[PDB]
Order: structure tokens, then C-alpha cells, then sequence
């Protein structure tokens, strides 16, 4: 074949339906919508096309090279039951197209200029097989649920931790203030909350030092590991370097970074200064939402879990299902396998697309975060087992007698819940049991268990499978 | 198919693509200075001076990213600041021209909100010169 | 007024419908929808709290600072036309919130977690109103539009660009081949596509190099400045860092940085470096569609490109409007005078909702580029006006005699465009005449004429007022 | 509008009285003497643009640029009660004329050449108004008030401190010597006197270790923070 | 010295006159980088006075402009060009492309000309790492001058920054911006002799001495006294000069005097009278606001200088036969005349505050 | 207005920019020198060395500041030490045209006490130099 100039269908070379996926390949399943009178396969053509080698008009340059070995492949084209305008296409990418170790590249061939299109409608990035030959490019979490268990010591229950509030406008002092007292009264962390940087009314410096106090007056009261997420989060590398470094130097357990906010070239970074120092590393997904609510259009944020997976971070916040902001309970499920374990198997009732073999980076520990409290704790345990870190601002320092008795109420409700699991009991129907006798003995735990009766957060959800 | 020939072909940024200006053509791009009320200027070089080269970076250290010699030219008088008659503009193109037949000459506007140079083109070149190619000849 | 325990509703602290904004304030324009039975004053109140300084619950450290200072604000609600439950929310943040010289931080208060929230079924950031007073703790654009033609020495036309393709799967000398063959043709520059990093194929060292020999040889032929946009995008700060130096050492004029696949804070840093260095930055927008597509949920590309703005780049991708990629003409001239100016006045019918004063900082090169060709050049002189720079990917190295004639034929049109505008003609109406004109008299122009004459790209546009 | 080469008044192009000041503009307060038989409105013109973008005769180069967006203005002349030839000048400085977080480059421009200047007898600064915006751009003060009270744990009272006598000639010993001594007896800080650097009879190295060692000696007597 | 006294409830006005500074004291100094007899042999210059120009308007200008003024005025006949005390780094100019266009202006100027270049960078900035960088991108770039201003800046970052020329061969021009604020009265302050010792002692190769009779003040007995404490090894106590003591600066290398401000051409005479040959003469307004833009204003300057030097080497009073050199030289030169036409009639006499 | 012209207008330092020194004008500069009991010196170079350039910098790291080829000529003979007559050096000006007739040529002076040179001027150019103008076409 000579060089031939001109437009012609992107289906011709793109659309390979008879197509046998490499075990090295990177597999991409996109919800797609096209506009009326765009064949499918000529849309999951584009998508290959656009997302791997391909322009809009023919180019001379592709006889220099091997468009066999290097073009992406939309290699299967599945109905979306209920839907006349939707479908799954499945992608497959050569790994010889992406940078070794970087989330950053990765992204941006599969998601970098497709959504965009004037041919579709809208697009969704549902799922990534990321093979075992990609993997073992990345250096991955710092540390990882098994060895953060065995360095602070902790066994046998999910972690406990809890966000200052109020977000904003609290000065330095006043933050250890509060620190101490929520770490005091049974909380094994704290936070800064996500916005939380260097601001006019709190410098991070000032914060850092204050807390560090905090952090090492609770530890001797109590005689527990404490730690206390400092936020990393900057303008610029150089800043979030410094703050790392600062809290290196006083010995503190565990930062914390923001990393679609501050971005994976940053949080990569990040990850590798921690690994090289011994600090855990608290992932905050501030922004997911903006990327991932939508069923129509979008990157799912088991993708966004994955991603930062092999980016670098020992905690990643997950949903609560049941509190404040929107997670389905299967999707959930889902995801959290995918964060936590070696090898999960194919299964489209929890939106997992492909078996994904993470060939023993370690795992990152799932975060439940946001308007939870005592009452959430039954269903909690039983959502996410031991490996978890449940966290509770509102819910700590909106207990009506102060930190310490909102901490000691959090930390009450989960071991009597963790106890009653090993005992036998079902989590799921004798829940609101074991909180009450919990109460009945427990008077921190009953009067957070009287001011939260009531609330609930019951919507309808709107990212469904 | 035909060959964009790489010898004795050097350009001169804007409009040295097109066919070269006729009077009629640089009269028109003057009204439009003047109709958008940007301030004329003439500037010269001689033909050692007429295009960007590296001389000057022997003396540096690792900082030459966009450094080049010969991108400022000499000034023709001033700036005709205030300038709203074209016939002024061309009259100093036939007076820099004669004091020097032997240079590179292009005129240029500026705008001073935006602080900057809005437009410029050739306007001749040495007699000399055997650098260029007429358009019927820039490919083979 | 005490400390009082529980849950009461958002809009009781943070709907303020009687505020008078301050001039220093941040101000965000929400594109709204709420859930059945929640009131919008409610809804709109709560994304201000959890954007600011609130939580679900009442917290009793409130009392030591001061919640009238901090508190973000719900100031106005307006309906929107044709939609039974959407709304522009209208929220005022002091500026003591945010942390100077950082997109992050603001982006991680004003986008961190509200897009996520049961309580709505969707969000969409469609305006910032960023004050001078926090534009100034900015360092901004490398160089910007003016710098940057004064350092090139080019004025008086559009600048004209060139992605290589395809996309993957060159090696370095053919890369730096083809970048010599478009470069010598009249291009400007070429550029690295936006997933070119390091590769198997193409390791980026290799890549720097051949290409300078490629800028070096043009630039000798020709004897106009040439450049090529090399991708600094990589994994880690360090590898970002380490391309920019080897381009700092190797002299040549631009490097380039997907700011949204990185990230902002990586961005601002190479941003700095490239302001003490004295390089160019190009910055590609990959990711941005998968943010601002759709109507009801995201963020407008309008706010994505005030960010960068602050961020830092020389330039920023535009849209072409008439190309293959979505941008509708209104909105796209309303956003490159927001890229562009210094003073750009509040107007909703180009999606301009707040007055924005850029108190001097350097206005960001606006690039047309994806799915364009010679026809298209009419429009695009007629929409950007000198101050863009134009690029023809497959619109070069898809020329039928390679791309130094495909680079003349791009090459001509511009400039016969170009004086065609300046001796009076309307290129919206008298541009396939123009064209034409230039055809009969350019071979390499006519040839490029006849294989793309019937192309266009025409379809619903998905992102409308 | 051309280029006009020769010396013409101040007044015409830096005397605006009917300039409604921005909220980003530098304001500043000059009380001002100026010789007899220079207008109170050219003096203060003078000032004003010998302090931001004008010299003493019309330059060509003003054309290229935009001397509206620029220039330095004389908005106000006030008299002053009591004094037959002093006023107060009030200039206005566009932002765009200062470097960001630079004290250095805001004093060079309005305080670098006009007290000089043969036109006038007397000059003095008495205020200005620095506007937030650029207020914005400097790191400020290291900690401040309330981080300061928090830090060292002390609240609701005045701080003590204490220079150490006579101002030179003690040696490293003695200088730790008087500030364990005034430390331990309630004084939360001593200090260096102004002029105690490093000299032949003291070596700062010398000092700041004896004073380390009377620093932690008093804390730990007085159980209260100490410092120097 | 001057930390605290001024103060003084018990006083109502102090002035420091000025300082004797021992040899003993002068030696722990590292001093000025070059000083007057090596910058002449660096520049290769001998015979005349050095010409500048500072660029105008003060603020304003973008860099490419700055340098195509700094191009068109040092190609005329100036020796050196300078940023404006207050050209730091700002919006509508940033410090690093102005290096660079001042740079290719400094370059082609010479190779144009025959003659060593100059344009004083300025490296003044609002901290000791800004200000190092600024120097160091001029040394980088190759470039013979910096400069900075030592009072706004302060006397630390002075001496760092001297040390630091010193050890890379750059020159340092130092501006006196503020000078006034501390020396125009006779009552209170600090004598300008007193500040001008310290920045010789600080370190400085250039340092601002007045014009006599430009637009600032600067009495001529007065000036002449210290322009003799700023450039020679001793000068002897005399107090119709306002010298209080005799001042040794064992060896100590002098500092060139640069006159600038509301001065041009004729006011040439009075300036070869005053300073001498070792000495730096500065016309921004005197070559940029010349008829015919910089390179005629610059060759105007040059002439002017040139034809007082020949006069005076010839045995020409300059105090009388002034008037008539500068005629002589416009009835010759045409970019000389159109500058006497413009200038004629400006003069700058008013009385003087600070006397003896 | 006229115009400075920036082709073939190189300079020698002192004096150049004033009409060509006359025998009378050289020996008035001479009988300064001696009067001021200062140190004369002739200096002479080739045409190729006559201006400051910088081709050895291509040896150098970042130390080229200040640094340039060709500041140094080539001394004729000795500095006149004791000279206490103007004649004794015109004639040593007529020796040294003499033998480098094709040469660049300087008068300097040298005071012992500053230790510096303290006058120059340039006394002799080449006849087949073409990189200079006469004083009346330096501007047009
Ligand atoms: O700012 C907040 O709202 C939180 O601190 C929770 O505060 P409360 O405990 O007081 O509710 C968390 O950042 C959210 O959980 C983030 O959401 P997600 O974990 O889903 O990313
Ligand atoms: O990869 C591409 O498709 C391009 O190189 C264009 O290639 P062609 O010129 O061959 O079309 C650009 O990156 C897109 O324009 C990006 O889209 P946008 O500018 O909208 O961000
Ligand atoms: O800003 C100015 O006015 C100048 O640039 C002179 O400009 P002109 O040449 O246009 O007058 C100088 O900095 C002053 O001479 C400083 O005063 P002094 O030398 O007394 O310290
Ligand atoms: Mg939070
Ligand atoms: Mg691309
Ligand atoms: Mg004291
Ligand atoms: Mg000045």
C-alpha cells in the first residue's frame, strides 16, 4: 500500500471486531453515545483512532512505522440494555504506547482529547484492565494497608479518624487545640481538612508544629500511635516538597495530598518522597465528583481509584454509601476490592468491566468520610470490614459535650460493633441493637446517639450502574 | 508532485509567501495603519544584519532560549506618532529607500495600548541579494 | 448565643440574599439542580458551607473564630429560562480563604466536595469572578502574547503550528524529520502531540535532540525563528524538571505542558521556571472536555482557562469552533477575551457572568487546532484575529506532497487571508473567494484545496448558553 | 498628537484634579515647601512625575506606550493652616508601577528622587495608602500578634523585655551572665543592643551560645518561656 | 554612630557632617569591585569622560522597547545606557527579558561602533535571592555592568552584591535613590559625604555625585569636596569644602562620580570643569528627548564632550571660553545644533537649602 | 531630521567623533602630554586586530564579563620614559607610520601615579579601510 491523501472512515483501520487481546494490553471500556447517523463502529473507531495514533485525514508518515503494532483497537461494541443511543466500546492500547510509571501519560492518550468530539454526544470512561507489565512500572503506595497496620501498631478494627472544623478560619493554635482533644478521646487520626493549605488566618508552618504538640500530648495520655494528616497540598512542587519535609523532621506519621486538585505529576512525587522517608500518605480525591457523578459522561471513579493506586497512596477516600454525599452501595463494594485486594475477578453487577490482577503492589486503604456518625456505625463495619479508616468531623466535634467525649462515642460504637461482629451477630439487622446497649452503658456514646436519632440521608442515586 | 526547494530560499515573515507587493498593494496595507490609527516606523539593516544568527552566545552561559542577533533593525528617523496622511508614510519610504539602495527596509505599525508591534512586511531588499526565489520558482 | 448540638439548614448561616459583595470577594456562578423537595435557597446555601467553612452538623469551635469573616455565601439565586429545576446560584468567598498564588486551593474549596452531594443532582461551575487583589499573588503567564511575538520577532499574522503525526509509534530521527520537513515550509512551529512523553518506541532525550537539529536546519533555511513545542508532561516533578532543563541547555525557544493530565500544581512550577529561564510555555488542554462538556454538570472550559491563566502558559488551546472538536462561537470568543484581555465586561449572551479584571497580567496565546484545514483558514482569521496561533496536524503532514509543500499551502492561505482583511475584505463572507484566488496561483495551495474541499465537521452542539 | 521635543510645564500632564482615585492605586501624602515662585500645582506635578514615568524634558518615547495608564498624578493640593508656603500634595501611583512584595522598589519610586529637587525647599512623606491588592503580594510579617502569644504561652498582659549595658564592651560570658540574671527575675526577653553584631571583644558565635545556655537556665527556674 | 542619637528628647535638630575613617578601620573592607583605574582598563576608555543615558519614560516601556531605546542611544556615541533607578521587574516589563533584549541592544551597539558597550542592569530587588539572580543572569549573559541602589536596597545586600561583582568581573553602578530624604537639610540628617564614604566602603564602582547644575541640588564648593573623598587616596582636612577631617583611604580604590539629571549639552563645559575626566555624564531627557530620536541625541552628547575635552587639552578655559566651544561645534555638527536650538534658554537656578 | 547611519561607521574612541585631527591639532595634544610630564606611547595593530572581539571566549565557562580580544595592541618600541620634548614623539609617530604604513596607529599617554593611561587617540588608519565615514556622511 502506497500513501494515499484524503479523509476516509476511522472503522477501515480502528475497528478490529476480530481483534485477540494481549495479555500486555491496556483495555479501556467507554460509554458512549454517538450523534444521530454516526454508526457505533464508527464511533468506537474515533475513540481507538484519536486516543492511540490516528488524525482526521490520512498522513504519509504512518508507512514509516508499524500502524499494526502501535494503533489503539475497538475491538468489541456491546447495547447498553434500556438505552437506543448508548453502548460499551472496548479499547485495546499496545503497552509500547504508554511511559513507564506514569498515571500522568496514561490519561492523557485515553482520556486526553476523545470526550471532546463533535461526532458523540457524551462518553464515560467506566473501567481500565491495567495488565501486570504495566503495573510493575510503578512504584506504587509508599507503604500500604499491611505495613501501615504494622507500623502504628493497630489491629483487629477499622482506624478512626476525624476532620477539624470548621473548614476554614481557624487559627493554628486553636487547630491543635481541637486536635488534641478529638486524638485524646479514642480517635487514632485526625485531619486537616481538604482545603486546608497555608492561608492569611493559619500559616501551614505554625499548624504543623501546633499539631505535632497535639499529636504528642495524646499519644503519652492515651498510650496509642496517634497521627494527624498534614496537608501537602500547594501552588507548586517546590511548597509541597517543603511542608513534606517539615513534617519529616517532626517525626510525625502521616501527611495527606490532594491529588486531582494538586494533579499526578505532583502527587507521583509525592508518593516516591514518601516512600523514601517513611511517611503514610492520606489521599484526599477532592474534585472526583466534577469527573465522576454523571452515568452519561465522564471517568467512573473506580478508574480514578485505580489510577491514583498506581500513583502512590496508603489511604483513598471511597464514600460512605449512607452519609452526606452520593456512593451506591455495589459500585462501592466494587471499587473498594479494586483499591484493597490482589486480584479481583470480572463482575458487571458491581461495575467491574475486567479482571484486573494488580500483581502485589500493595493496597490502599479505603476512607469512609463525610456526614457519618454513631448511628452509621453498624452498617459501616459491615460495608467495609477491618480495613478501613472511618472518619468523623461533623460527628466529633458536633458531639454537645466536646472532642474528647465525641471521640470516646465514635470509638465506643465501633468496638462494641467490631465485638458483636465476632460474636456472631448480623451487623446488618442487629445493628441499632448493639448501639442501644452500647448506649445504655456508654453516656458519651448516648448523648451523640440523642442529638443524631433522626438523621438520615436518603436521596435518589443518581451514578447507577 | 513538487519539491519545495531548501536552496537560495529564505523568506521574510509576513506576506514574503504571497506574490510580492505591488505599489497599489503597500498603499492599501498603509491605510489600514492608518485607519486603525497604529503609529508607522521604518527600519533598515544592511545585508550582514538582515537575519537572526547565534554570534552573540559565545559569551553566554546556558542561557541563549530565545536569544538571537539581528532581530532589531535600524530606526528610520522616528515614529510618525500622530501620522493620520498615508501620502506622509510612502514619502518616507522613497526618502529611507534612496539614502539606502543597499539595505533590507521594512515598514512597521505599532499599537501603544497593547505596547507592541501590530504588523509588518518588506518592503525591499538589496538588488544584490541571490538568497530569495521568485514565487513561480520556490518549487521544482 | 451558645453552643447548641444537631443538624439545622444551611440556608439559616449561609443563604444571605441581602450581602453586598466586597471587591476583594471570590465570586462562583453555579449551574444548579437540585433534588425533588429541597428548596433552592437550601440547596445553593449548602453548596456554599461545604465550599467554605461548614458541615452537616452544628460544630461548637465555630465560637472561637469569627463565622461571619470566613463563611462562604449564598448571595443571590436566579432562575434559569426554559428549566423547571435549574438555577444560577451565585456564591461570595472573602479572601482570606485561599492561599496566594494558588489554582489548587482554590480549586479544592470552591470544586473539592459540593459536586458530590446527595442532596443535588448536578453542578456545573459556569464563571469565577477572580478580584485583582488575588490575581496579584499570582506570578502568571512565562511571558504572554506580547513577550512572546517580541521575542520571536513575528507580527502581523496568526502564528501557525503542526502536531506530528501519527500520534505514537515514530521514532526520534523521524519525529525530528518530519519537523524539519514542516518547519522549512513556513510553519512557525511543530509540536510533540499531547500524549508524546517518553516512550518505547521514542525515549524523550532522543526526541530533544533530533529536533533541535530539525528547528536549527528550518531556521538556517528559511532565516525565520522556528520552535517546536517539546513535551515536558511526564510522572514525577523531577522528569518534568529534567525535560525542561535538557531544553534550556539545547537553547531552543518552547517547551510544552498538558496542565490538566499533570496537574496545576506541577503546571505552576514549570510555569516558574520557564519565567526564570526564559522559555515558552504551550499549554495543552487534555482532559478538559471529560470536566466541560456537558451542560447540567462540570465545569465551563471558561473557568478551566482563567485557571490556567493564573497558573501559567503562554498558550492555551481555544477550540477551532469549525473543526473536529466541539466549540460553539459565542462562547468560544467570550473565553479567548477572557484568555486575551486585560478588562473583559460582564455579558451573558457569550457566557461572561461576572465583570473580570486581569489587573495586567500577560494575556495567554489562544491556539485553533484539531481537524482544520486550508478552508477553514477564512474563518479562523475572521474568529481569532491575529493574536492565535493556528495549527494544521493532519492538515500538514496530510498534503499530498509532503509536509513542506503541505506547510506552503497553509502558509499562503493564512497570508492571503490576512491581506485580504487588511484591504478591506469581509473574510465571513468573501473567504472561499479569497481562497480561491490564492489556488489559481499556488500550486501547493491548490493541491490542498482539492483533497479536503468537500470536508466539514457539522453537529449538534452538545455545550449551549 | 506627535512627538514635540523641548521643555514644557509639569502641570500639563501630571496635574489632574479632577482624578477620581482607583481602589488598587498607592496614595501618597507629600507635605510640601516649594521655592518662591513655583506654583503650589507644579510642584506637586513635579513630584509626581519625577516618581513614576516623567523627566525633565518631553521624551519620543512616551508614544510607544500609554502614558494615561501609567503616570503618577497630583489629584489634590492641600494648604496647610498655619504656614504661609507649605501643602500637602496627594499623588496617586498606579499599581502597575511596583514590583510585588518589594518595599525596596516602592520607596525607590516614591521617595528615590524628589526630595532633591531644586524646585522645592522641603519634602516630606507623612503617609500612604497602601491598597490591598498590593498588600497581596507581600509575604508579610514571619508570625505576627496572635501566633507570637501563642507560641511562647503568653496571654493578658504586656510582654517584658530588657537591653543588655552597657551597650558594647561586655564579653560572650558576661552577656550570658546579665541575661540569665534578668531573665530569671519575670522578664520574658532580653536582647542585643542595636549595635551588637560581632567585635573584637564579643564574637556573635561566642554570645549566642552563652545566651542559649541563660535562655534554657531561666526557663527551666522560672517554668516560664524565655527568650533573647 | 547615627542609630539612636537623632532621637533625643534633649535635642531639637542633629546632623551628621562627617566621619574620619582610619586606615586600620578602611583595611577590614573588601571595597569597591573595580574602582575608576580598572574599569577604564576593562572598558579600554582613556582621555574623556564616560557618556550615559538613562531610558525613558521612567515606567512604561515593554522590554523589547527598552532595549531598541538602549540599540539607538549607545550606537550614537554613549558609552552606557541604564534601566531607571526604579526599573526593577514589574507588569508591563519583566527583569529577565529585559536582560536579554538590553543584551542583543548592548551587542549590536558594539559591533556597530568598534566601542565597548554597556547598559547598567539594574539588580535592585525586593530580596538578597532576587537580587543574586538578576546578577547572575548578567554575568551569564556576558554582559560589562549592574547596578544598585544602595539606600533603598540597604547596606547588607550592598556588600553582598559588591562581593559578589568582585568575584565575577562585573562592574557596579550605584544610584543614590532616598539620598535626599537623609542629606538636603543643613539642620538634621546625614551629610551626602558621610553616605558617600560609606557606599565607597560598601563597595561601588560608580557612584551618583550630582550635576551642580542640573534639575537636583548640589552646591559646587560641597560637591567638589566629596567628588575628591569619593575618587583619591588622600585628601587633606579643609573645611571651605565641608572636609572636617583628613581622610586616608590607603589605597582603597576609587569610585567614578556620575553626573545625572536635567543636564544636556550646554552644560557640557561646566561639567568638564567641574569633574574632570574621571567621571560619568549622564543625559536621559538630554539624549531622549533630542529631536531626532537617540542616535542624534546620543551623537549630540558626544560631540559636546569631545569638543570640551580637545578645548580644554589645548588650554581653553572651559569656565569662560564655554559658550563658544559648544558654538563652534554646533556651526559643525548638525545633531549638536538641533540640540542647542531645542536647550538654549533651560537653566536650573534656584538657591540653595544645604550650605556650609 | 537626519538619520545616524549604522553602515560602515566604526569608531576609535577618544576624539573620533570630531572632524579628522590636523598636524596642528596632533601637536597640541602632544605638547599637553608633555606639559602634564606624562609617559608617551605609540600602539599599532593589524586591520584584523584593530577592534574588540571575542572569538577566545569559545574557550571559556561563564567568565566572560569584561573579557574581549584585541584591547591590547602591539607597542612600538618603549614608552618614552622621561620625555621633555613634543618633536621627539612627533618623530616617533613618522617612524612608526613608517614601518607598519598599512597598520592601525594610537598616540597614548600613561600617568605613573594613578598608574593608568591617561589620554588616546587614534593617528593613523589604514587608506584601505572602508569601515568608516567622514564627518559629514555620518548621518543622512
Ligand atoms: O470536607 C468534608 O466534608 C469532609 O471533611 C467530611 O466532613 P464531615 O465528617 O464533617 O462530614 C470530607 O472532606 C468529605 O468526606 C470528602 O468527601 P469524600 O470522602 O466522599 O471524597
Ligand atoms: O491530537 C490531536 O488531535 C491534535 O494534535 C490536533 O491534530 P490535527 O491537527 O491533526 O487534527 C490536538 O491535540 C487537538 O486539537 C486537541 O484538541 P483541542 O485543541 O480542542 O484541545
Ligand atoms: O530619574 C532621573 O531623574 C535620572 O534618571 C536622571 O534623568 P534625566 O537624565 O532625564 O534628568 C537620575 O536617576 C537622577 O539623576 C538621579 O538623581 P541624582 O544623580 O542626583 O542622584
Ligand atoms: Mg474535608
Ligand atoms: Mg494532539
Ligand atoms: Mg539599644
Ligand atoms: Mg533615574
Amino acid at each position: 500500500a502506497g500513501f494515499k491523501a484524503g479523509v476516509k472512515d476511522y472503522r477501515l483501520t480502528y475497528y478490529t471486531p476480530d481483534y485477540v487481546v494481549r495479555d500486555t494490553d491496556i483495555l479501556a471500556a467507554f460509554r458512549m453515545t454517538p450523534q444521530p447517523g454516526v454508526p457505533p463502529e464508527e464511533c468506537g473507531a474515533a475513540v481507538a483512532a484519536e486516543s492511540s495514533t490516528g488524525t482526521w485525514t490520512t498522513v504519509w508518515t504512518d508507512g514509516l512505522t508499524s500502524l499494526d503494532r502501535y494503533k489503539g483497537r475497538c475491538y468489541d461494541i456491546e447495547p447498553v440494555p434500556g438505552e437506543d443511543n448508548q453502548y460499551i466500546a472496548y479499547v485495546a492500547y499496545p503497552i509500547d504506547l504508554f511511559e513507564e510509571g506514569s498515571v500522568t501519560n496514561m490519561f492523557t492518550s485515553i482520556v486526553g482529547n476523545v470526550f471532546g468530539f463533535k461526532a458523540l454526544r457524551a462518553l464515560r470512561l467506566e473501567d481500565l484492565r491495567i495488565p501486570p507489565a504495566y503495573v510493575k512500572t510503578f512504584v506504587g503506595p509508599p507503604h500500604g494497608i499491611q505495613v501501615e497496620r504494622d507500623k502504628l501498631n493497630k489491629y483487629g478494627r477499622g482506624l478512626l479518624g476525624c476532620t477539624i472544623k470548621p473548614k476554614l478560619g481557624l487559627s493554628a493554635k486553636n487547630y491543635g487545640r481541637a486536635v488534641y482533644e478529638s486524638l485524646r478521646g479514642g480517635l487514632d487520626f485526625t485531619k486537616d481538612d481538604e482545603n486546608v493549605n497555608s492561608q492569611p488566618f493559619m500559616r501551614w508552618r505554625d499548624r504543623f508544629l501546633f499539631v505535632a504538640e497535639a499529636i504528642y500530648k495524646a499519644q503519652a495520655e492515651t498510650g496509642e500511635v496517634k497521627g494527624h494528616y498534614l496537608n501537602a497540598t500547594a501552588g507548586t512542587c517546590e511548597e509541597m516538597m517543603k511542608r513534606a519535609v517539615c513534617a519529616k523532621e517532626l517525626g510525625v506519621p502521616i501527611i495527606m495530598h490532594d491529588y486531582l486538585t494538586g494533579g499526578f505529576t505532583a502527587n507521583t512525587s509525592l508518593a516516591i518522597y514518601c516512600r523514601d522517608n517513611g511517611l503514610l500518605l492520606h489521599i484526599h480525591r477532592a474534585m472526583h465528583a466534577v469527573i465522576d457523578r454523571q452515568r452519561n459522561h465522564g471517568i467512573h471513579f473506580r478508574v480514578l481509584a485505580k489510577a491514583l493506586r498506581m500513583s502512590g497512596g496508603d489511604h483513598l477516600h471511597s464514600g460512605t454509601v449512607v452519609g452526606k454525599l452520593e456512593g451506591e452501595r455495589e459500585v462501592t463494594l466494587g471499587f473498594v476490592d479494586l483499591m484493597r485486594d490482589d486480584y479481583v475477578e470480572k463482575d458487571r453487577s458491581r461495575g467491574i468491566y475486567f479482571t484486573q490482577d494488580w500483581c502485589s503492589m500493595p493496597g490502599v486503604m479505603p476512607v469512609a468520610s463525610g456526614g457519618i456518625h454513631v448511628w452509621h456505625m453498624p452498617a459501616l463495619v459491615e460495608i467495609f470490614g477491618d480495613d478501613a479508616c472511618l472518619q468523623f468531623g461533623g460527628g466529633t466535634l458536633g458531639h454537645p459535650w466536646g472532642n474528647a467525649p465525641g471521640a470516646a462515642a465514635n470509638r465506643v460504637a465501633l468496638e462494641a460493633c467490631t465485638q458483636a461482629r465476632n460474636e456472631g451477630r448480623d451487623l446488618a439487622r442487629e445493628g441499632g441493637d448493639v448501639i442501644r446497649s452500647a448506649c445504655k452503658w456508654s453516656p458519651e456514646l448516648a448523648a451523640a446517639c440523642e442529638v443524631w436519632k433522626e438523621i438520615k440521608f436518603e436521596f435518589d442515586t443518581i451514578d447507577k450502574l | 508532485m513538487m519539491v519545495w526547494t531548501p536552496v537560495n530560499n529564505k523568506m521574510f515573515e509576513t506576506f514574503s509567501y504571497l506574490p510580492p507587493l505591488t505599489d497599489e498593494q503597500i498603499a492599501a496595507q498603509v491605510d489600514y495603519i492608518v485607519a486603525n490609527g497604529w503609529i508607522p516606523c521604518l527600519e533598515f539593516a544592511e545585508a550582514d544584519k538582515a537575519y537572526v544568527s547565534n554570534e552573540s552566545a559565545i559569551r553566554f552561559g546556558s542561557v541563549s532560549c530565545l536569544y538571537y542577533d539581528n532581530r532589531y533593525w535600524t530606526m528610520w528617523k522616528l515614529p510618525m506618532f500622530g501620522c493620520r496622511d498615508p501620502m506622509q508614510v510612502l514619502r518616507e519610504i522613497v526618502a529611507c529607500t534612496k539614502a539606502f539602495p543597499d539595505a533590507y527596509v521594512r515598514l512597521v505599525a505599532f499599537d501603544n495600548q497593547k505596547q507592541v508591534q501590530i504588523m509588518g512586511f518588506l518592503v525591499q531588499r538589496p538588488k544584490t541579494a541571490r538568497d530569495f526565489q521568485p514565487a513561480n520558482k520556490r518549487s521544482v
